[PDB]
């Protein structure tokens, strides 16, 4: 289940059932920004 | 010869947009002459509202975005762009909009003002959450036309602006009956625009534009 969704990362909740270690399990994802491409063009992640 | 004046304005309000307008019957050959005139007229130059400049105190530019909010900054100025405000006695006002905890920012959230009318309160702007909050300024004017930012310290962001407010513009030409003549046309207007300006008032404005483009003939 996804924790809390803002435009720079992404932060969900991993479920019950999907965890190899006796913990709970956070994963984390960071998006990435406007950032220079090898073209000069525009690179940037935006969360669904 | 001898011409029948139209005196007349029938204008059938459906909702805020696409009102249907029927001025009066016209002489054999002026459905097409002058419909297909105010169309052009309409779609070119109709004075409107639009924010040309929204200054928000915790961003530099439109492109790095901010904490606590879903919607990066170029999506939030490309979301102003579609209000429909509306200004009576003012050409530029500056409004605000400060809004914090996790709740959908919307165009009724702007502070509200006298001389500013916002026609779209389900305009949803941004959407904030409980990490952080927003606060902006924002600043309309009136205009004609399109007119991009370049041809208009580091926290000011410009616009592009469409001072706009018809979208889409078709007429028809019937047949009218007043028990005086036999051939006789009317002109259907279907007008419509983002709810801004009245359709009875735009063609009296439409109307005025083409006399005085004609007086000076």
């Amino acid at each position: 289940v996804i924790d809390s969704v803002d435009a720079s990362r992404v932060v969900v909740r991993v479920a019950d059932d999907e965890v190899e270690t006796g913990e709970a399990g956070v994963d984390i994802y960071n998006l990435t920004k406007y950032t220079r491409s090898n073209q000069n063009t525009c690179i940037n992640q935006r969360p669904l | 010869n001898e011409f029948l004046t139209p005196r007349h304005i029938d204008v059938q309000v459906v909702s805020q947009t696409r009102a249907k307008i029927t001025l009066e019957p016209l002489e054999r050959g002026f459905g097409h002459t002058l419909g297909n005139a105010l169309r052009r007229i309409l779609l070119s130059s109709m004075p409107g509202c639009a924010v040309v400049e929204a200054e928000i105190d915790g961003v530099l530019h439109e492109y790095s975005a901010i904490e606590g909010v879903q919607e990066d900054v170029i999506e939030i100025l490309l979301n102003l762009k579609g209000l429909a405000i509306k200004l009576h006695g003012r050409d530029e006002v500056t409004l605000t909009l400060a809004k914090k905890g996790s709740g959908v920012v919307t165009a009724a959230d702007i502070q509200l003002d006298h001389d500013v009318e916002i026609i779209n309160g389900d305009h949803v702007i941004a959407n904030l959450a409980d990490n952080g909050a927003l606060n902006m300024k924002l600043k309309v004017a009136r205009g004609r036309g399109y007119e991009p930012a370049d041809a208009r310290s580091i926290g000011r962001l410009q616009l592009d602006a469409s001072f706009s407010p018809v979208r889409r513009v078709s007429y028809v030409v019937e047949n009218a009956r007043v028990e005086q003549r036999t051939n006789l046309d009317k002109l259907v207007l279907d007008l419509e625009t983002n709810g801004t300006l009245d359709p009875e008032e735009a063609i009296r404005r439409a109307a005025t534009i083409l006399q005085q483009q004609l007086a000076a003939f």
